[PDB]
């Protein structure tokens, strides 16, 4: 009774990948997939030891194992393509570790995947980051407002959004995090109702709205 | 919190005497 | 064999077991008769059909709508039962209208209820709708929601772009393959 | 007009219920006195009517407490409708 | 055969039917006198027919029409009750005349209903109409919604033709073919 | 085997023995006709099963809803009791159209009750919401507080998107495998 | 084998039971059938029982709400009876949604009760909250009492941040080990 | 019994391919067929291995791997009309490999593939895709409004349109994702309430000014 | 029968670490784990001496000694990622330990863990714990006040927040707090109403309130 064999009938959605310490790795790609196979390990129909990987909570396991014994560390996301071999995108402009250091790291992250033969270590430039965030964010006509700051970037989009641009913004944040992560560029949407619909009002330098006919409001810059 | 790129003068039902005190510092 | 829930309906065990097979448990619909339906889930995979019981909030309770409040056998009818079984008819036959759009699965529409304007002397509010709705994948779902915004629009007395939101989703993927039974 | 078409159902609501108690306990004694009769006959018409009566104002010496207070709050329950 | 449904009608049962043979498995209608129709599929078909049960909602719910929860034999007939009740027949009456035209297949219309707009002093509002269809498979769709927009316009009191919207579509792609017995 | 638990009912026994199987004890749901049904656990399991009947309160009370309070089988109702039986209703209809979000396994909605507006001159107040949500895990959940609030926004007359509270969390790690009976 | 209660409910015993063996004296849970239970300990662990069955004041009343002392069966109904049941339901609610949120064992919630301004020609109060909870030990909770005034501030009309006030803790140290027969 | 004898009585809407991996692949058209094919597959009557693949999700397979192999890369579309030899249509003002990087960039796309032969790879010009855009969104007569910007271009379509207008943009659009994509030209079909369709003038003591196009729409009273 | 035996099927969300003092810890990963591995051991099916140990709880409870046995210590965390090996983090710019001092504390907190071999000491910048935190607290757009003293900073959150601003720093202090420990730098998230909530003022030096168009209040300058 061969693991491949007690999963489902399609054998195309999973990977059975030998690993170092004497033990199968089943590699699931989502949720759904992780608990299908989670419940055939846990009723019991296998007799040896084996495990469930994913791609996300391998991803937040060696970032919980690394921000303890490599702290201070700029680095984006762990890529799992292909699963003998992944690839770790560092960062360029934010760190100045040897090659020696980096062969180190390279040793020390093979030793906690045991089903990797080894890892690729890339380093990616710090600009391209944060332009195809805002390329990519012009591109939807959305209003936006970036904030730099050392080590990291912030785009804040406010105003009265409607249903079209709130799911273009859902979209374009969601196809962004798969490839970079949350760890250097940070999206903020928040809605809010205007105030100005039916009200008059003078804007430029000396800006101010007029809440009835004898009404003022002077808002802060 | 008044996003318009230029500047000028909107009026949304106005009366003619709220409106000529907006000109009345031009 | 353990059995877990019973005296079912039969829309009822349609769905637990539709929700049990999502996640590789085999469960078996026995009929009773006069009693109802049951389902059965085998030894292995009894702690796991708890604990999907318990999470989805398994068994389903029936559809709540406005009309079943102001029930049309009454023997008095004030103003406000008329004009909330009014309503409650057109909120639910815009969403059987909705199913027949092309790609359209499923559908859900509110509407703003307003019943205390036409008795004191205010003059009455606008209306506000907001529907739900699942496609069929492989659409472009973002050019949908102008269609939808376009056919509830001219439906009531006077609605506006900025008072109709459509929140819309495509479906799960398929499942096709059986769940396969546990060997000991 | 839903406070008119509500206190207009509540005030024949009301009717129905305060004249039906006495208007039971009128019949109750008013047959305990023709079906125990049916030995030992002796009947006469105008007899019943006393205790009857005697019935009712003992029944209402009972409910005058209750009968009172049903009043008090749909007449208090009837102007604020109305002003407020 | 594993049955899922069961005590179902005729028109109920030519639709559960429909759907599950446009995805590749085949049911089994079965009278059971006065019980009702049944439906039962093969053993690996049902894991995926209870997918397609618990997507597409079925068995399908009766259509509802607003003149149901006002019904003609009441004691109590409000103007409400009676305007609530001619309205309703209009749209049922216009949709039958849609589907009289050279490649309609099927109609929906929606009248704007008011309700408050004759008691109070103030005028009655406009009236808004909507519209669904679906075509006939060849036929240019875009220059058809021209003609209901002419036929819809002046059968009312006063509309303008920003107060009509046609939401109209071409019908899916025909299913000729059998589904397929489950070899093994 | 000593029992803990008799007349219970079947939705009730399904959450004891869901709660018992979190924590490693072992139980067993016994049928008893018209009388429920009944849990009996082992013997050194006694002392900690007595333990979490007390700390999580089981069993189960049935769940209040406000449109219990004033039934609509009464013969003359107060406009106090029809506005409140309609919020109630517009309560449950919401929180049955938030579980066909993609994702949402349970939600909870609350309203308020503007009950005391007509009573008095004063103009009647705005409305607020608040909902709960449990979502599956795996997923980013801080941008799907905005998809809830666009869509209980302009269901109602007149909310602000500061007058809507929604807290939701992720849903807790699944509990797939059996408890094990203790050795002696 | 000395007893001291006897005729108890199940679910008072259940709790003499388990305030009894948190204090190391093993006791008999006895089924009698309709006249209900009997709770026996040992001769040495009498006078030990009988002291905390005074200083916990067991066996426990039934909880008491609002709207016991307002049932429906009166054919009248008078405006504070009126708001009393309807806040005496809001009030049960909360907490029925208050112990579906991450952490939470149990909760209580508390309204203000305003009743006199209904009627009279005085405007009306504002409304008041007090609510504690029982959490799951490891908890950050001094983080966690942010989400409860935002889940409490609005689902009613206008409460402002310092009319609620939340004192919550964390639950006790599991009793896990059999209390022991006393030997001699 | 072979593959294409289970399928339906009409043999030509599914084309079997043999792999290399020792595989087959059945290539359906849409989504209806292809859940159509999956059930044969998925009640499982027949012995050996078999994929169903498709042109919309055999396109959004391999981009997953493109843009964490060949990042900054730009493309438009990968073309499935002859299944055994697919076309990769690259963009040509926009790259900077030479022909050695192009033959290990299609010997890489051509190992993703197993059923193709040979993958070849044609560099589309980048100003005809944005012509033929406003060519075709000028010749239903649509109010429209280009938003030329680095790396790619923008057609915002606003106001409150009406039914002709709405369908025929819901038309063009569909037929030019299917040829080109959403890589470099969005359409951004949106309705709100101004019988103005998207433009706005400011008037003073000349006449009127054209504005700059921003996020806010001025409100119609008509 | 064996401990790795009588715990559950999956042999992996326990670790069972032969103790010195002649006893057998089982080490979980949270508190849900922690009364399944004690229920086992409480209900009596097992023979020898057993413990279940966390890393809060053995936090906490090596924590308590450090505050008899060396008060006036500044440290943050100590870290069990592989449980034979602690790594104890000290503070650099606040200790006055030599060599030997640090040698005798680390054979002292040995004997403490009996599962363990021998504990590493580092010692961490001061600098970047401040850093770290005013850094993440920046990135999520939440509004701040740091307050510098003598011996750890304070951050403080207050105003009128939304729902977003709530579950963006819930998950900001939780994913701190649990790397660098609440030791030294600790956040105030005080969500409170507006002060003075619909009170017109006169702020600065010489301060009143006024409660009403004819009163006037002259509080602490506001």
């Amino acid at each position: 009774a061969e693991l491949d064999s007690l999963l489902g009938q399609e054998k195309e959605r999973f990977q059975v990948l030998p690993g170092r310490d004497k033990m199968l790795y089943v590699a699931a790609q989502n949720e759904r997939d992780t608990l299908w196979a989670r419940q055939v390990l846990a009723r019991g129909d296998y007799d040896k030891n084996a495990r469930v990987i994913n791609e996300n909570e391998e991803n937040k396991r060696i970032s919980i194992w690394l921000d303890t014994y490599y702290p201070q560390l700029a680095y984006y996301r762990i890529h799992f393509d292909e699963p003998r071999k992944p690839v770790f995108w560092l960062s360029r402009q934010r760190n100045t570790m040897s090659k020696k250091e980096l062969e180190v790291l390279s040793q020390k992250l093979r030793a906690l995947m045991p089903y990797a033969d080894s890892v690729n270590i890339t380093l990616m430039d710090d600009v391209t980051a944060a332009g195809q965030a805002e390329a990519g964010l012009k591109q939807q006509a959305l209003p936006y407002s970036r904030r730099n700051h050392k080590g990291g970037v912030t785009f804040v989009i406010q105003g009265a959004l409607d249903d079209v641009e709130i799911l273009r913004a859902r979209q374009f944040v969601d196809s962004y995090y798969r490839t970079w992560g949350g760890r250097y560029v940070q999206f903020a949407i928040e809605l809010k109702d205007d105030w100005l619909k039916g009200r008059s009002f003078q804007y430029g330098a000396e800006g101010y709205i007029k809440m009835s006919p004898g009404h003022w409001y002077f808002p802060s810059p | 919190k008044i996003p318009v790129t230029g500047s000028g003068f909107v009026a949304k039902d106005d009366s003619l005497r709220t409106f000529f005190d907006a000109m009345a510092l031009q | 064999d353990k059995d877990l829930l019973k005296g079912l309906d039969q829309e009822q065990a349609n769905e637990v077991i539709a929700v049990l097979q999502m996640h590789n448990i085999e469960a078996n619909k026995i009929d009773s008769g006069k009693l109802g339906y049951s389902i059965t889930v085998a030894e292995p995979d009894f702690t796991a059909a708890v604990y999907w019981i318990k999470t989805y909030q398994l068994p389903p309770r029936p559809r709540v709508e406005i009309a079943q409040m102001f029930p049309a056998d009454s023997l008095v009818s004030s103003p406000r039962a008329e004009k909330a079984r009014l309503y409650s008819a057109i909120e639910q036959r815009l969403e059987q209208s909705l199913q027949t759009m092309e790609g359209v699965l499923s559908a859900r529409v509110h509407i703003s209820y307003d019943i205390d304007a036409g008795e004191n002397g205010r003059p009455p509010k606008p209306v506000h709708l907001s529907a739900l709705a699942v496609y069929e994948r492989g659409s472009p779902l973002a050019h949908q929601i102008s269609d939808i915004k376009r056919f509830l629009k001219n439906s009531f007395a006077d609605v506006d772009y900025d008072n109709i939101s459509v929140v819309l989703s495509e479906r799960s993927d398929a499942q096709l393959q059986a769940p396969g039974t546990p060997v000991k | 007009m839903d406070d008119l078409v509500f206190a207009g159902n509540k005030a024949l609501y009301l009717v129905l219920i305060l004249s039906g108690w006495p208007t039971i306990v009128a019949t109750i004694i008013g047959l305990l006195v023709g079906l125990f009769q049916t030995v030992t006959q002796l009947q006469e018409q105008t007899l019943p009517f006393g205790i009857k009566l005697l019935g009712v104002c003992l029944c209402l010496f009972l409910l005058s407490g209750w009968y009172g207070e049903v009043l008090l709050s749909y007449g208090r329950q009837v102007i604020f409708l109305a002003l407020a």
